[PDB]
């Protein structure tokens, strides 16, 4: 396995831009999984070479870190906050709106690999919850045809 | 510039301070900041000595955002009598439940935090400075990195800033999930590339941190501070709220609320004007049953007068306010809190990762109805036996609200037993 | 809390204009979120402003405020002059039986300002008013209101949504004057004088506020504006007859059983609206005449016409006022007479002296005072207020009457004897 | 000489700062100077002249213009009665007879305790409700005098 020139190019962006290479290891792996739709287990090796690393340890840190999925490829992360406000304002209801219209549960992705839905903890925007996110963007949930016309600039 | 989209939270100032441009949901650019006086207090605090600033941070009585409250000028006192090199870290990583204070200075005027971490890493010597900000807030990445070449470019950062002989490069990291990350030992192993497990504490960062090295962290709200301490000089930002708890307070405020959204106050203000007078009270005009701080605290309706400042007696804490109503089930509430803290121990100590997981675990099978006699007193004893042996403040606290829940709604908890 | 408003009855077939607004309360800014509100202004601001132009034009919305200009077209005019531009909402509603406007205005205010920010946006305007009249304090509390909502969630002020696009909307106050709906008035007002019509050419797109190119649309029309992007302008086009396309309101007042607003398509008939939709006539006595405002009196061998903007079409501003066989028409018609009289802004001679004229000998008539002379005089007046007006007013103030004297000439013969 | 009061200032201010240009506040100013004073006091005009950088002569002939304003009657309530075609078909003179009746003053009077006065005004955009009144900001149909007696016992 190895990094398409324009990944490897930007990986070495990140590398270059602490003092110490090792300090990279997260923008790279983001990096990684911006560009795969998760994170290949083959791609790995190669990073912990670029980042003068053993491969263990950079297999600790993609395990220890939530964010990376190493499991399920997916154009669209949709993460849903489950913890104490959204749960209070709505979460449920969003949940049912997702199921409705992608017929998908979370943990889930889609058939055609487009969306996976992803339960996550506060993402630190409670006063509008119910919150979620499609990938980088995020959105209050207000209803379902809200919902839908929001998941349908993603093609 | 495109930026990933945000959700537009409320906010709200009596003060025009920390929010004077944030108030406004959307980016503040250099040319705004500027027009507005910015980057005149770096300009003055350059021409002062670190010892001075380090003076006048410590004589405005700031205390810590991130909710410890630990004074900041003594923080800074404590870095500056290590040999150096020095490192300063603004901890960006905001990831309580019911917190994002931080991030409408960071996604609406990010240069108010980057000229406080100009000054700060001055007055301590620091000429290498980081902002770490979770994996989750990614507008919040890109709106940092676009300010600090604008930064760099009008000449506050870089070599020799604004012929001082003072040099400063400030490097963005990105988190990846873990709210340990924003234990500040956690946050400097994750800057040195590693898992996010918290460190043995003494020493503190300022005594050893990153590399080893002398450091202080500090909270972007903190920091946000320093340019009007140094602006108005410390007597004046003294004068704004109770002469010991100066200064401006954001106060995120959601749940049954009327106005969810971001309160600049002075912590004279209490609780009940937090929920009442600011926030439009409660929705459906409902009765208060609890207010949680963030995952910390919960407070009683008997406990709303209290005042929102680091007292004995305060609310203290972010300044966190999640108000739940008199319909809101109160071990439904305690399970989400539950959950979360089972999501986050690092694992690293033992009654901290098996307490956590035990206490949720319980605790659902209690809600669901399904807890036997036993699961009941396991859930109490596991409750109050996170904490030991834990070497830093999740394990200290995790149980802590449940408790909390425990003596304050007996009645509710009753019912499900 | 807002002043008291009475609950007009709205009823719709087609639930756009009238989907919330048929429910007689304020609608904020969250439930008008939950219905998709504001996805219109997100989706508009994702195109090209000559797209939006091009949308509108095709969608054949026609200016409703009751000349049934091509609004497509309108915009066009502006855009190909230089600016800055400016766009204007009329909301200066004062038509006799017209009462379509306020009920968009104070039940469903974020459909007016959504449809007002996109098409400022098609205009390249980066300031837009509100012009409405003093006589609906409610309605002008409610928008100010509302436009704080809309500030609050991003919509207008700098950089809307990230777009570079900027918008300040000021909402303005009549303080009596019909006139001032006039679009020439209405910008004389604006400017802060009195409400005198302007000579045109120039039409307010080549020279407006400011003398700059300025759009004036009616409430209704800017309404439409967010369907037309949402649904897409084929999808507006099927609504109704395609050459007369989209939702209209229609105020129906007088002697029905259920006067009120109701949105129907253009194709509906006069007939439909009084009997099959507005329940028929009080007492169910025979229709008389239908006042179409102040503009047309229509006989009961009319009331097959469409409502629509042909030729043979009810036209006008789609009020309906109906009398039946028992009301006195000369009786009527002095009403008529009083408004013009009161209304007329005096700057035109024919206009000052006929509109008063017309009103003195008319009441004569009525109370059966008038000479032979006052008789041959009424009937000169009334075909003499036009010459020489520079607005609409003095070009009908004499209209309605005519028509009542053509369509009903053995009522008037009563009088003449 | 003739000031205005502080809160009355304020508030004029306001709107004078709240348009791009200062005389575009003129109206909501006279508005603001009516809803204080129960009308338009002929002094008031030089100083809000002065506030809008206006000639004073400017500022007579929009207050002569615009028929909501008053410089003759103080009146605490203005009843504003539309006189136009519907509700004149519907009952005007009714609500007319009914306000004579209660209050003892016709079109155009005020009670002798400066407490209300009788506007006639022409069509006020609520014709499906005729016939229409309002009580200052508030608007309402006319039903009987019993429900307008009830109506009027809630301005004092
Ligand atoms: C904002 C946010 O997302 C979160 C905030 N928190 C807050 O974190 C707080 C606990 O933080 P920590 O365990 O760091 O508190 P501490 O009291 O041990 O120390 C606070 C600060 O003071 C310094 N400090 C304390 N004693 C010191 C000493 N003797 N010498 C030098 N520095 C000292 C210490 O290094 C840290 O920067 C709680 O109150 C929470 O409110 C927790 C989780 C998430
Ligand atoms: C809703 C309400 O309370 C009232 C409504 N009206 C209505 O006002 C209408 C007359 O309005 P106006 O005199 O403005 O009509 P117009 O046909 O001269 O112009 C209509 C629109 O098209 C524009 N327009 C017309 N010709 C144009 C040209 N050659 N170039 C550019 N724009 C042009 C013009 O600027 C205006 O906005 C009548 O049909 C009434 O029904 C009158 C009084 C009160
Ligand atoms: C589990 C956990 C999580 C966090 C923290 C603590 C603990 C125990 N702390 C507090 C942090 O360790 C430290 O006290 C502050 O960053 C110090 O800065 P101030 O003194 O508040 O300016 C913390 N602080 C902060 O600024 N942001 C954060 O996201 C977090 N998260
Ligand atoms: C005396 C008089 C009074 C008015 C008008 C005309 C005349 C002659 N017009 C029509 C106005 O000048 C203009 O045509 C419309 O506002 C343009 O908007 P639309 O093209 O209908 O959307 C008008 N229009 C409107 O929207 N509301 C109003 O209250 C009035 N009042
Ligand atoms: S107390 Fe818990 S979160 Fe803190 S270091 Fe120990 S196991 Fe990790
Ligand atoms: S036609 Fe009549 S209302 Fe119009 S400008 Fe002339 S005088 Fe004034
Ligand atoms: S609880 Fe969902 S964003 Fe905070
Ligand atoms: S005629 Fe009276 S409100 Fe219209
Ligand atoms: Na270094
Ligand atoms: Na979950
Ligand atoms: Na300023
Ligand atoms: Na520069
Ligand atoms: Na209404
Ligand atoms: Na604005
Ligand atoms: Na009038
Ligand atoms: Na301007
Ligand atoms: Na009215």
């Amino acid at each position: 396995f190895e990094f398409p020139e324009e990944l490897k190019t930007k990986l070495q962006e990140h590398i270059n831009y602490f003092p110490k290479k090792r300090q990279a290891i997260l923008l790279c792996l983001h990096e990684i999984q911006n560009y795969y739709g998760y994170i290949p287990p083959e791609s790995l090796k190669p990073l912990a070479d670029m980042l003068e690393l053993p491969l263990n340890h950079v297999e600790g840190v993609v395990a220890f870190y939530d964010m990376f999925d190493r499991e399920d490829k997916a154009k669209y992360r949709i993460r849903v906050c489950v913890s104490i406000v959204c749960h209070l304002m709505g979460t449920n209801k969003l949940l049912k709106a997702l199921e409705n219209i992608l017929g998908i549960k979370p943990g889930e992705v889609t058939p055609d690999g487009k969306f996976k839905i992803v339960p996550v903890q506060c993402l630190g925007a409670c006063s509008e919850a119910p919150v979620f996110m499609v990938n980088d963007d995020e959105y209050k949930f207000e209803s379902e045809v809200q919902l839908n016309e929001i998941l349908s600039r993603y093609t | 510039r495109s930026y990933p989209a945000i959700p537009r939270i409320y906010a709200e100032t009596t003060l025009n301070m920390l929010l004077k441009r944030a108030k406004k949901p959307r980016v503040h650019s250099i040319d705004e900041y500027l027009k507005d006086g910015g980057y005149q207090a770096l300009e003055k605090a350059l021409n002062m000595s670190p010892e001075e600033i380090i003076d006048w941070v410590d004589k405005s009585t700031l205390r810590g955002r991130g909710g410890a409250g630990f004074p900041t000028g003594k923080k800074w006192k404590f870095a500056v009598q290590n040999p150096g090199p020095r490192y300063f870290i603004c901890n960006a990583d905001e990831s309580e439940p019911g917190t994002f204070k931080d991030r409408i200075i960071i996604e609406r005027d990010p240069h108010l935090l980057i000229e406080g971490i100009i000054i700060s890493s001055y007055a301590i010597g620091a000429n290498e400075a980081y902002i770490y900000i979770r994996g989750e807030y990614p507008a919040g990445y890109y709106i940092l990195r676009d300010a600090i070449e604008e930064a760099k470019k009008k000449g506050f950062l870089g070599k020799n800033i604004l012929g001082s002989g003072f040099d400063l490069e400030i490097y963005v990291a990105r988190g990846a999930g873990a709210y340990i990350c924003g234990e500040e030992t956690a946050l400097i192993e994750s800057l040195e590339g590693k898992r996010g497990h918290p460190r043995l504490k003494p020493p503190y960062p300022v005594q050893k941190g990153l590399w080893g090295k002398p450091t202080v962290v500090n909270n972007v709200e903190t920091i946000a501070n320093v340019p009007f301490i140094i602006s108005m000089g410390w007597e004046e930002y003294r004068y704004i709220g109770p002469s010991d708890y100066a200064g401006p307070k954001l106060f995120p405020v959601s749940g049954k609320v009327k106005k969810p959204g971001v309160y600049e106050l002075p912590m004279n203000t209490t609780l009940r004007e937090v929920i009442f007078k600011y926030a439009g009270g409660t929705l459906g005009n409902k009765k208060v049953k609890a207010v949680f701080s963030g995952a910390l605290d919960c407070f009683s309706s008997e406990e709303l007068d209290i005042p929102m400042d680091y007292s004995p007696l305060g609310f203290g804490g972010t300044g966190t306010v999640i108000v739940l109503t008199e319909e809101d089930d109160i071990v439904e509430a305690a399970l989400k809190i539950a959950e979360f803290y089972e999501h986050e121990t690092c694992g690293q100590c033992t009654p901290c990762r098996v307490g956590c997981y035990e206490q949720a675990n319980l605790l659902e099978k209690i809600y669901k109805g399904e807890a036997t006699e036993q699961d009941w007193e396991g859930f109490d004893f596991v409750n109050r036996n996170i904490q030991p042996t834990s070497i830093c403040g999740l394990g200290a606290v995790a149980g802590r609200l449940i408790r909390q829940t425990l003596e304050k709604f007996p009645e509710e908890w009753e019912k499900y037993r």
